[PDB]
RNA sequence: GACUCAACACGGGGAAACUCACUAGUUUAAGACAUUGGAUGGUGAUGCAUGGCCGUUUUUAGUUCGUGAAUGAUUUGUCUGGUUAAUUCCGAUAACGAACGAGAUCUUAACCUGCUAAUUAGCGGCGAGUACACUGUACUUGCUGCUUCUUAGAGGAACAUUGUGUGUCUAACACAAGGAAGUUUAAGGCAACAACAGGUCUGUGAUGUCCUUAGAUGAACUAGGCUGCACGCGUGCUACACUGAUAUAUAUAACGAGUAAAAUAUGCUUGCAUACUUUUCCUCCGCCGAAAGGCGUAGGUAAUCUUUAUCAAUAUAUAUCGUGAUGGGGAUAGAUUAUUGCAAUUAUUAAUCUUGAACGAGGAAUGCCUAGUAAGCAUGAUUCAUCAGAUUGUGCUGACUACGUCCCUGCCCUUUGUACACA
């Protein structure tokens, strides 16, 4: 899609926070992630940025994604 | 009571231990009646590939489902199933009249 | 249908320390086998009582070349 | 509502789901558990769910991935395992492997059973792929723990 | 964006995400390759 | 009274239920005139004959069959008509009579007391049956 | 032709003690005589099930089948169209590619039944399942096993 | 060939051998004569 | 992709789309991070870069060490012989003694405890009847000691035991009795050492390098193609009839396997939104339908229901054929009625009518097989939205012939020869 809503990342980043961890689920095609009703892609985009800045950590299972929350990123996040 | 589980010995086990604690007092517990083992067979054919002279393999996860019955209130049932157990036997109690 | 060493050193074994305890019956033999010496097996455990019977009935009629 | 054999394979699927999450997790642990800091992992788990040969293997890779001689780890690998008591052991090492082509070496100590029921039972094993300079390098660790007593022995008081 | 819901390429291996090969009894839903492979750890052992 | 006992041959369990009576013999809810096949009908009725049909009128039997084909039934049956009679007659009459009975059944043949061990191999990959492989062209 | 020395008496009460065919035939011959039953409109061009590619070649076919179905009733507790189906099931050759088990035309069965439902010899039970003998068509049948056991020691 | 007819110690295979009939003719003569395999004397 | 065994119904590969890698084209960013650097994705390239896994050598019996002995590679052990399914033993011996492999172990199937247990299994117990017998038998509703059958846990049982032969009267074999069983009882599973430049990067986010990266060899969509056909070689199915087809009737299995889309109402312009609940798989059953199928409902998340004291076909019994490409045979074709699916033409499959081809037992060659086996007969499951002629299990009908041999073929061994070692 292409759109990123603002309001929609800021509380992706809530939710992030509020956890510690976000398990993504590398799918395409399914449209929420199982606690926010976020379009999935749009969040997985989001947890690849993060990535790329270090700011969470990645090991990557079968399907799922499964990102921890990095020190820097938890200071970003303050906000 | 329906006690399921993947391991045989274990579950046997189990069975002689609730058998055990019936047998301290007021209950009219029946023998346990082990079930039919329907056993999830899987014939994957080995190789990743289309090579060698395609040798299956039957695998085989035989369930043990057991059971057993009494004549009793639902706190002593319970105390009865705690026997501490653990991840592997899966405990059901049905607390039925009928 | 013969015996592995495994078997035929057991029955070796046995004889030398529990040859007092042995006489010509399948039975007894077998029994004395299961008392003294560590056989997981039914079959095998089995299989070393009939070898040690064997063994006893060549002796009584001569040496038998070992213990 | 879900039948019993569902359940079972079911059952089955998690556990070596977790098992693989573990594995992708822990580089830097020797890892065997499968038993339900920590919290992050708990956290995983909940949101998805609504003398040893791993730990051995875990190790040679970490040494593999280090840059070692080889060799010599393999020595003391098998070393260290003699001194945690193990009967008999066995390591492969194949790959690329100083060399481009080929190349599988062989490190046995003591005597290791293959062939029955025993060899299921009475031996760990465990398989990790080290990924090095131009490819993987192929660790297969097995180790034949004491045993509770062998089908050939014949003890004879 | 067409059908994806009932055919092959509609679902896929849990593990690897291959169309090909699928266990499809008891929803198992692994590529037979990788079942022979974490066959042990589900609980399925080869007897005869 | 009244005694229970199997014949077993393939799978095909033929269970008799021989009680006291005035001699009727039968099969689920049927009689012994039926079985199926006009062929095969010795086969059943040979131990009886063997016996005489005078000693089996202090006895009813009935026999309850399930599992397998024709034959196989037709032969379970008579299995445990053969350990049937001889069972009764080892409780609640005399040892001498059953000793003879045995002897008699001994000597037209084994399968009326004695059990058939036989049963279908498991088919192996690379073939249709137990032992038939495919077929190679090199 | 079937009868022989045998080692037993045989209680001649129900048709479970009768021969199959032979009485299957009798009662045929009876329901001619009696005109109780019909030969509907498409009984006299219709093919039995999917596996025969053939019409019957027996003429009063129809006859034989409510005999059959009766013998059936009699012999289950409650037994539906499907199973009367399967029991008249054979062997379809699809040519070229190997039998299979053919499911018989139901269509006719159905018929049957509500004929003899009609007549009052089958019972729609409520509580079970479906359609069992009604009891005086049940005493019926046995009379006429009876009847037959006669003739044949005659 | 042997194209046998229809219009004009017992058994069908030998009344077909003795006047060149299809046996289907043989069978009905057997029935005539009484009023799956066969045997008659 | 794979090419002798060890490619060729194989890649679980029965592809209408998706699968899809291909063809004709069209979109898209799923271009993180500091238009540039820089990754990320690949059913792209390379299995001769590799991992793991699998195959074969090989389910055969083989591999190795310690010390000793015999310039070196090495040999011996690990063998003239007998024996064994087996470097399995015995016996001989510059060896003795180990270890892996074999054997044991594991899993079934084989027969017992007339001990352990009794539902979601039965047997009786017994009320209630409906039919008929004699002075009990067949069949259903209602209620609740035994464990033979039904399930499945622990035990037992065969060890060549006793008998008699052959054998260095060694290891062991043959016969007889007993016995449920006498070829480790039958069947598998497991699988040493070392390889093959065997296969697989088209199973993988196991993975190197090289390529490609917005006019993508990434993903997504629309068709089309893998199924195209003078022909050669596979694996199968169906046949060539009368021990059979045809059509009625009768008989009787075992392993099994079974749970984002639709319905109805409200609100507005066939569409959306809102509310609410059965259906998504097995189908009982009741109706409609020649048939296929449909509609209605019922049980089942399963020893309960599908359904299993019977889901099958060969069987068998009675009829029609009558040796005539014949009613054997159902190819090829023509035209409908359905079902699956967004979509059925290059016909998914199914049914109904009709079409009536080759084939009269198969040449050169070559495959499989020794007892519940061959063959025949079906059938469950895997793929599956739909579709077995495949595979994989399971049963049912139940042969012939060995009971050995090295003649061929292939492996293995000792000796021998070699200029081969890519053997
Ligand atoms: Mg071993
Ligand atoms: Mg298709
Ligand atoms: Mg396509
Ligand atoms: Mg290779
Ligand atoms: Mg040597
Ligand atoms: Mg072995
Ligand atoms: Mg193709
Ligand atoms: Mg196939
Ligand atoms: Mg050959
Ligand atoms: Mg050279
Ligand atoms: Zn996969």
């Amino acid at each position: 899609y292409s759109y990123i809503p603002k309001q929609n990342k800021k509380l992706i980043y809530e939710y992030l926070f509020k956890e510690g961890v976000i398990v993504v689920e590398k799918d395409a095609k399914i449209p929420r992630h199982p606690h926010l009703n976020v379009p999935n892609l749009h969040i997985m985009m989001t947890l690849k940025s993060l990535k790329s800045r270090n700011y969470v950590e990645e090991k990557y299972n079968w399907k799922h994604q499964y990102f921890i929350l990095n020190n820097e990123g938890i200071e970003y996040l303050r906000e | 009571i329906a006690l399921t589980s993947k391991n045989l010995r274990a579950i046997e086990k189990v069975c002689s231990d609730i058998m055990k604690g019936a047998k301290e007092k007021n209950l009219n517990v029946s023998g346990p009646v082990r079930l039919p083992v329907k056993t999830l067979r899987i014939t994957t054919r080995k190789s990743p590939c289309g090579e060698g002279t395609n040798t299956w393999d039957r695998f085989e996860l035989r369930i043990y489902k057991r059971l057993i019955d009494l004549y009793s209130q639902c706190e002593v049932v319970t105390q009865m199933t705690s026997i501490n157990i653990d991840p592997v036997v899966e405990v059901e109690v049905i607390i039925t009249d009928s | 249908r013969v015996r592995t060493k495994t078997i035929k050193r057991a029955a070796r074994q046995i004889v030398e320390k529990y040859y007092a305890k042995l006489t010509l019956d399948f039975q007894i033999n077998k029994k004395i086998t299961e008392e003294v010496a560590i056989i997981p097996s039914k079959r095998m455990k089995n299989k070393v009582a009939g070898f040690v019977t064997h063994l006893m009935k060549r002796i009584q009629k001569g040496p038998v070349r070992g213990i | 509502p879900i039948s019993k054999k569902r359940k079972f394979i079911n059952d089955g699927v998690f556990q070596a789901e977790l098992n693989e999450f573990l594995a992708r997790i822990l580089a830097e642990d020797g890892y065997s558990g499968v038993e339900v800091r920590i919290r992050e992992l708990t956290s995983l788990v909940q949101k998805r769910f609504f003398l040893c040969a791993m730990a051995q293997a875990e190790s040679l890779r970490y040494k593999l991935l280090k840059g070692l001689a080889v060799r010599r780890a393999c020595y003391g690998v098998l070393r260290h395992i003699m001194e945690s008591g193990a009967k008999g052991c066995e390591v492969i090492v194949s790959g690329k492997l100083r060399a481009q082509r080929a190349k599988s070496m062989k490190f046995r100590d003591g005597y290791l059973i293959s062939t029955g029921e025993p060899s299921k039972r009475f031996v760990n094993t465990a398989t990790r792929s080290a990924q090095l300079k131009q490819g993987v390098l192929g660790i297969k660790v097995k180790i034949m723990l004491p045993t509770s007593i062998l089908p050939d022995n014949i003890s004879v008081l | 964006v067409h059908p994806k819901k009932y055919g092959q390429g509609s679902r896929q291996c849990r593990v690897c995400s291959n169309k090909h090969a699928i266990i499809r009894k008891y929803n198992i839903n692994i590529c037979r390759q990788c079942f022979r492979e974490r066959a042990d750890i589900i609980g399925f052992k080869k007897y005869r | 009274k009244r005694v229970q006992t199997f014949g077993k041959k393939k799978t095909a369990v033929a269970v008799a239920t021989v009680t006291n009576g005035k001699g009727l013999i039968k099969l689920n809810g049927k009689n012994l005139d039926l079985v199926e096949p006009y062929i095969l009908k010795t086969k059943v009725y040979e131990p009886l004959w063997l016996i005489g049909s005078g000693k089996l009128k202090n006895l009813d039997i009935r026999i309850r069959v399930k599992g397998g084909g024709q034959t196989s039934q037709i032969y379970a049956i008579r299995q445990a008509i053969g350990k049937g009679i001889i069972s009764y007659y080892q409780k609640y009459v005399d040892e001498s009579t059953k000793k003879e009975l045995k002897d008699v059944l001994l000597r037209y043949d084994r399968s009326l007391l004695v059990g058939d061990t036989r049963r279908c191999e498991p088919k192996k990959f690379g073939g249709k049956g137990a032992r038939a492989r495919y077929q190679k062209s090199y | 032709r079937l009868l022989e020395p045998v080692p037993f008496v045989k209680t001649n009460n129900c048709i479970k003690d009768v021969d199959a065919d032979l009485f299957i035939r009798s009662y045929a011959t009876h329901l001619k005589l009696h005109n109780k039953i019909t030969y509907p409109k498409w009984c006299t061009f219709v093919k039995t099930g999917k596996g025969r590619k053939l019409a019957p070649l027996n003429e009063d076919w129809y006859f034989i089948r409510a005999s059959s179905i009766l013998r059936r009733l009699y012999l289950h507790p409650d037994i539906g169209v499907g199973f009367l189906r399967r029991q008249f099931s054979s062997k379809q050759r699809r040519g070229v590619a190997p039998n299979h088990t053919s499911l018989a035309s139901g269509k006719i069965l159905r018929s049957i039944l509500q004929q003899l439902e009609n007549l009052g010899y089958v019972e729609q039970n409520p509580k079970k399942k479906g359609r069992r003998l009604t009891t005086k068509g049940e005493n019926a049948i046995n009379n006429f096993a009876r009847y037959i056991n006669k003739k044949v020691y005659n | 060939k042997l194209n046998h007819a229809v219009f004009i110690v017992i058994t069908p295979s030998a009344i077909a051998e003795k006047y060149k009939v299809n046996l289907s003719v043989a069978r009905a003569v057997i029935n005539h004569l009484a009023d799956s395999q066969k045997l008659y004397t």
